């Protein structure tokens, strides 16, 4: 702020002024507020709780049955070298 | 053509259940939303940014 003498600023807005309205007044709310419908315990989804596989392991069962079975050929006997 | 060969479009998961199944011209309804017009004849789009 700057003021100058002799021009000086008006030392206050003063008792010119005009009161234009009384509405000053904010009512206070008074209220009552009930949110009350039946609740049901359940929503439905396609999916919740899962932590899906993005490849799997390979997977098998086991099996082996049979005997103990042989047809043979036997080499010729030779001569025996040393000892 | 502009929707009139399609009864419906939607997006659907693993139960059945749609999140949003609508007629042609209520899907192009929320692509209008998106781009401020329609797609070209045929085309439809899906927001899910």
């Amino acid at each position: 702020a700057l003021i100058n003498p002799q021009f000086p600023y008006a030392g206050p807005v003063p008792i010119p002024g005009p009161a234009p309205t009384e509405t000053m007044p904010l009512l206070n709310y008074r209220v009552e507020g009930r949110i009350a419908g039946i609740q049901q315990a359940r929503q439905f989804m396609p999916f919740l709780q899962g932590p899906h596989r993005a490849v799997a392991e390979q997977t098998y069962h086991a099996i082996g049955t049979g005997i103990q079975m042989g047809q043979t050929f036997n080499q010729p006997l030779i001569n025996t070298q040393e000892g | 053509n502009a929707g009139t060969d399609i009864n419906y479009l939607s997006q659907r998961t693993a139960n059945f259940s749609d999140t949003r199944k609508l007629d042609p011209k209520t899907w192009a309804a929320q692509t209008r939303r998106r781009i401020a017009t329609d797609f070209p004849k045929g085309v439809y789009y899906c927001d899910n940014r």
